[PDB]
DNA sequence: GCTTGACAAAAGTGTTAAATTGTGCTATACT
DNA sequence: AGCACAATTTAACACTTTTGTCAAGC
């Protein structure tokens, strides 16, 4: 049995060959020698991703100021630059 | 001829353990408000007990006794 | 392993030569789990890159006998082979910013210093971020605008 | 005096070997190996004995596959095989590669060979 | 005493902001925990625990203080040790 | 010296009063909302006055200047907190950089409406960022921060009882005081152990480490003699009998096979293989057949 | 180095005119050895700045459990850990949009970790571990520096060897030496085992070993 | 190993785990056993963390004077 | 020499309930 | 320091498939 070959492609364009699992399944993504995630060319995507949004600076501001308090501050600034003119 | 005798060179190592212990009693007494402070709670004796524990174990002067005959020891 | 070779030659190892040697990039400053005492993935000692700890056995254990050799594990990513490869395989670390090789900077004589004509005391202030160095300058724009800039400079002065 | 024959006599045919360096290891409870220094290597070269020096430094000390096949040949009574590459030298090449020095052992042809 | 001389020269430790009475005096000893045969057999150290007896006045413990035997030796972790004398200028 | 260069450069930035801290805090929050507003309107299909939209994009530029200016002013506060944690297993610079990471979050979460001085709220994040870093980095074998808490907590309980009793507490008393099992604290004390250097000192330590995995030279010869010996003992078996014992123990391909697998190649029931095995095993146990295999053990 | 002409910088260094009777010409001559060295071969001078750092195999920087339950490890693991820790934090700073003071400070710390990894202590104080002992870098490993220097004058330990105390052998011939029976027994152990198996004293080689 | 399991199954021995780890006498020494001190886990004694049992064996040797010994 | 169905043990597999691990956070002022 | 919470790993118990086994029959 022991022969099965699959190729993965990284984001920078390099190609990698991983022989494995003649009798079993094949992953869709693989951590390669390049240190980057690979993607199989044949045998489609079949894996989803959770893709949680990284908590940003906007998330920490919006959870203290309400959108009305920000709008009033933005008017205080915009009216201030109008005074410069 | 200084001739550091055992007890006198023992005392010198206790100085470092006590002095480095007093450096902590200066700093850690300030952060906490008063009347919650006593020489007991703030003093961590680790540097004192570590110095004497670090002396016999690591000092070149503290030697494994040599006795294959009474004269050697 | 012919025991007879004619020449032995060296040379500067480029970043590509380093990427070619490595079997993978070690991404974490981890050595081994504190409970299982086994190599942590993506860190140092990682079997997925350096090699398997036990002969002809992967990390998860779905391939144990010698029947499977020259293959990798789909679940853990460990190539099944002799454990001696842990001694023969290297990794690499991709740098977020370039770095100088200390042998060609602090050497006596300084190889970079004699190559770019930078005094060793001046070169130490560059790579250690103690001074700025001009990389490029635009000659045409400076020569064409030199007139107006001298005027504005003397006016401010 | 405390120096006694029972404590100072040592003999070793085969025994354990160190982990990092594959050389034998003396100073444990059993079967300490004797050290062959460069001064002894200088005397061995002065005599012009090339094989004796090669046997000590490759198959008696550092050959991973050497010292096992010699013990095998000696037991069967066959000729002793030709030594291999000492592990000390293979470790030397990796130490150079980790220093960002690209070393390559080139034969007369087949440009570069990899130890493995 | 040696410990008293060391404790007296440091006593009191005065904080710069406000005064603190940390003066130490009259250190206390306890009878040696175990005999030299017990310490050498059980691999422990021959020591007598010492606690300083001195602005709150709460007596504090310090740690196991090793002791010298009649032969002039110390048992440290079950091993009989001798502290050589040093000669400096 | 490296650390001297960092202190000289940060000492240039002038410290700020209370009024400068609030103004910069406003410009940052104005810059953030302006940046988010411009991005949300294209999603919702809206347009704004050309001149005023331009002004918002200048609020974005100016917001970042306030952000960097606020960080550079308090870079002295990070060092002042990082001086106390030196010598505990992390380099000073690493404590400063990990402190700067906490400072960055202090600026992102600061609230100027509360009227508190900035150094009050910044010390929390800067001090926690250093400690949290030590739990993740200092040890060669990393330990989760939650275990670093109980390790440090048990050390405090141990240090408090050492003073309380006059003797070092036993596992039972240390556990009773900490409300855990007595054998649990033993496992904790194993985790808190830190490694020793193989390169420390006449000869280095690593030179005395045995290689336990490498098998002895005599056995590699005896195993081959045992292999050749079993080869001859398989000749007296039937052709299929040899094949069954081989496949059963995986002598040929290295992996044992189940009775079902074995029968599949020969085309018989898995029970039939169990029957053939019993006969070959008893036939192998015959004295004439197994006489030689006794010495090999 | 990217925009740099070796040949054009060599022709400028080829001039022996411009009087240069003193050190002015020898400076150009001494440095020309490093400038002409790159021109002759096909090596790129870019090799002096690393974009990637190679990692030595683990078996050469092992971490194994010592006697009595203690742990032991090489210094390279901590020196490699020093590099990968700061390289990663630099990635966090870049993605955070941090000021240049913090970013450039981290780049300098990253530069010093690789310096300590290759040759520790060559510049500035070396990285010290427990007890204030300088960590052993790759250069210390290659030179064979244990305390100060052991430049392979220890050679390597060999099998089939032994030693003992010597006594006078006045009855010996010049070509003879008195050998203790036990020392000669263990020394020739593989040989006697063979001849012992050649005869019927021991059935197999495993039995002759115990004999 | 596969070759070892066969002999194990033939003669009835089993792959009872195990790796033999015994305190043998060092090569080149002999004598009589004078005393043994054993520290077990059942009894409450003091020992390092995790180590259940500790036993120390004392062996004595009556050394005759022999050629090669150093006198002075 | 071979298969059947029973029965069991053992080996897996999917669905849950602890636990383990990681990240965020703490507001007198503190440079 | 300590706690809250989310995310991930672990161990559970479970119900099903696989594997070894006995007795009876072809
Ligand atoms: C394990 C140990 O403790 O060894 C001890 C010491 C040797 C033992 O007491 C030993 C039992 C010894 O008493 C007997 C022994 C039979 O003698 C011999 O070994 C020979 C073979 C040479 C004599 C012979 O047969 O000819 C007989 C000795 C009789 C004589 C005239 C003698 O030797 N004098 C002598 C010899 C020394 O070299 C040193 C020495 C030293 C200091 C501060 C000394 O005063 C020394 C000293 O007076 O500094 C150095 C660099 O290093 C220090 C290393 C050690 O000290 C430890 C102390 C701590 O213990 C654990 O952590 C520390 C460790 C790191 O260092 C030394 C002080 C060092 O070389
Ligand atoms: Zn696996």
């Amino acid at each position: 049995a022991p022969r099965q070959v699959a190729r993965y492609r990284t984001d920078n364009g390099e190609e990698f060959d991983v022989p494995f699992a003649d009798d079993a399944e094949i992953p869709g993504t693989w951590l390669c020698r390049n240190g980057l995630e690979g993607t199989l060319i044949e045998g489609d995507v079949p894996e989803p991703k959770k893709v949680k949004p990284p908590r940003t600076h906007w998330d920490m501001l919006l959870e203290r100021r309400s959108v009305e308090e920000l709008e009033e501050l933005l008017k205080e600034r915009l009216d201030l630059i109008k005074a410069k003119r | 001829r200084r001739l550091r005798t055992v007890g006198e060179l023992i005392q010198n190592q206790i100085r470092v353990g006590l002095s480095r212990m007093e450096r902590v009693v200066r700093e850690r007494m300030t952060t906490q408000d008063v009347e919650a402070i006593t020489p007991q709670t703030l003093i961590n004796i680790r540097p004192v007990v570590a110095a004497i524990k670090e002396f016999f174990g690591t000092s070149q002067l503290s030697q494994f006794m040599d006795q294959n005959n009474p004269l050697s020891g | 392993d012919v025991n007879f070779f004619d020449e032995l030659r060296i040379g500067l190892a480029t970043a590509d030569d380093i990427r070619n040697w490595s079997y993978g990039e070690v991404k974490k400053p981890e050595t081994i789990n504190y409970r299982t005492l086994k190599p942590e993935k993506d860190g140092l000692f990682c079997e997925k890159i350096f090699g398997p700890t036990r002969d002809w056995e992967c990390y998860c254990g779905k391939y144990k006998r010698v029947r499977f050799k020259g293959i990798i594990c789909e679940r853990c990513g460990v190539e099944v082979t002799r454990a001696k490869v842990r001694r023969e395989r290297m990794g690499h670390i991709e740098l977020a910013a370039p770095v100088t090789h200390i042998w060609y900077f602090k050497g006596v004589p300084s190889r970079l210093g004699y190559l770019l004509d930078l005094a060793p005391k001046d070169l130490e202030k560059i790579i250690y971020f103690a001074a700025y160095v001009i990389t490029s300058v635009d000659d045409e724009m400076r020569h064409n605008e030199l007139s107006t800039l001298e005027a504005e400079m003397a006016v401010e002065k | 005096l405390h120096h006694l024959v029972d404590d100072k006599i040592h003999a070793r045919s085969t025994g354990p070997y160190s982990m990092i360096t594959q050389q034998p290891l003396g100073g444990k409870a059993q079967f300490g190996g004797q050290r062959f220094g460069e001064m002894e290597c200088w005397a061995m070269q002065a005599y012009g004995a090339a094989y004796t020096l090669q046997e000590l430094l490759t198959i008696k000390s550092d050959d991973t596959v050497g010292r096992v096949k010699v013990y095998e040949a000696i037991v069967k009574g066959e000729n002793i095989p030709e030594p291999g590459i000492p592990e000390s030298f293979k470790v030397l090449l990796k130490e150079l590669q980790s220093l960002c020095l690209n070393v390559e052992v080139l034969s007369s042809d087949g440009a570069a060979i990899e130890m493995r | 005493g040696g410990l008293e001389e060391v404790l007296a020269e440091l006593s009191p430790i005065e904080d710069f902001s406000g005064s603190m009475s940390l003066s130490f005096s009259d250190p206390r000893f306890d009878e040696v925990k175990a005999s030299v045969d017990e310490c050498k057999d059980k691999d422990m150290t021959y020591a007598a625990p010492l606690f300083v007896t001195a602005i709150k006045s709460q007596t504090v413990f310090m740690g196991d203080f090793p002791m010298m035997t009649e032969k002039g030796t110390f048992i440290i972790n079950g091993t009989e040790r001798v502290v050589v004398s040093q000669l400096v200028r | 010296d490296s650390v001297r260069a960092y202190l000289k450069q940060i000492g240039k930035v002038a410290l700020l009063n209370a009024e400068e801290e609030v103004e910069l805090a406003k410009r940052i929050e104005a810059g953030l909302y302006a940046t988010q507003k411009l991005a949300e309107l294209a999603e919702k299909g809206e347009k704004l006055p050309v001149q005023q939209r331009r002004d918002m994009q200048w609020i974005c530029r100016d917001g970042d200047r306030a952000k960097n200016h606020l960080l550079e002013a308090n870079l002295r506060l990070v060092v002042s907190l990082a001086k106390r944690y030196t010598g505990r297993g992390m380099a000073f610079l690493d404590l400063i950089q990990e402190g700067n990471l906490g400072l960055i979050r202090a600026v992102e979460k600061f609230d100027y409406t509360k009227g508190y001085k900035f150094s009050t709220y910044a010390t929390w994040w800067i001090r926690q960022a250093i400690t949290r870093a030590m739990a993740d980095q200092a040890r060669t074998i990393r330990i989760p921060v939650h275990m670093v808490e109980v390790i440090n907590k048990l050390g405090r309980i141990q240090r408090e009882l050492l003073q309380d009793l006059g003797r070092e507490p036993t596992p039972e008393e240390l556990a009773k005081e900490m409300d855990i099992t007595p054998e649990k604290v033993l496992e904790i004390q194993q985790y808190a152990r830190e490694p020793i250097s193989l390169d420390q000192t006449d000869s280095q330590l690593g030179d005395f480490i045995e290689d336990s995995e490498a098998v002895v030279a005599v056995d590699a010869v005896s195993f081959t003699l045992l292999q050749d010996q079993l080869q001859s003992v398989l000749e007296t078996l039937s052709e299929r009998e040899a094949g069954v014992v081989r496949l059963r123990f995986g002598l040929t391909d290295g992996q044992p096979r189940t009775l079902d697998e074995i029968g599949q190649v020969y085309g018989v029931t898995r029970e039939r293989i169990r029957q053939i095995e019993s006969k070959t095993m008893s036939k192998l146990r015959h004295p004439s057949r197994s006489q030689v295999l006794r010495d090999y053990l | 180095i990217e925009n740099f002409d070796i040949d054009a910088e060599a022709e400028s260094l080829r001039e022996v005119i411009r009087s240069g009777k003193g050190q002015k010409k020898l400076r150009a001559l001494k440095r020309l050895k490093v400038v002409a060295a790159f021109q002759q071969s096909g090596n790129s001078p870019m090799g002096m700045v690393l974009d990637a750092v190679p990692v030595i195999p683990p078996e050469l920087r092992p971490m194994v459990q010592l006697d009595g339950g203690r742990f032991a490890t090489s210094d390279l693991n901590d020196l490699y850990r020093r590099v990968i820790n700061r390289n990663n934090r630099l990635k966090r700073l870049i993605d955070l949009g941090a000021p240049e003071i913090i970013v450039n400070n981290e780049k300098r710390m990253l530069q010093e970790s690789v310096d300590a990894l290759f040759d520790n202590g060559r510049r500035g104080r070396p990285v010290t571990g427990p007890g204030n002992r300088p960590l052993k870098s790759l250069s210390d490993l290659l030179k064979g520096k244990q305390g100060r220097f052991r430049q392979n004058l220890l050679g390597k330990r060999v099998d089939y060897s032994g030693r003992s105390v010597i006594v006078v052998g006045p009855q010996l011939k010049l070509h003879q030496c008195g050998l203790p029976k036990l020392m000669a027994l263990e020394l020739f152990k593989p040989f006697v085992m063979k001849r012992l198996v050649d005869l019927n004293h021991a059935q197999n080689i495993k039995s002759a070993k115990r004999m | 190993t596969p070759e070892e399991r066969l002999l194990r199954a033939i003669f009835g021995e089993k792959a009872r785990e195990v790796r033999d780890t015994s305190l043998k006498v060092p090569h080149g020494e002999s004598g009589k056993v004078i005393g043994i001190r054993v520290f077990s886990r059942e009894d409450d004694d003091e020992l390092p963390a995790g180590v259940n049992e500790l036993v120390r064996v004392y062996v004595a040797q009556k050394r005759k004077i022999s050629d090669g010994d150093k006198l002075a």
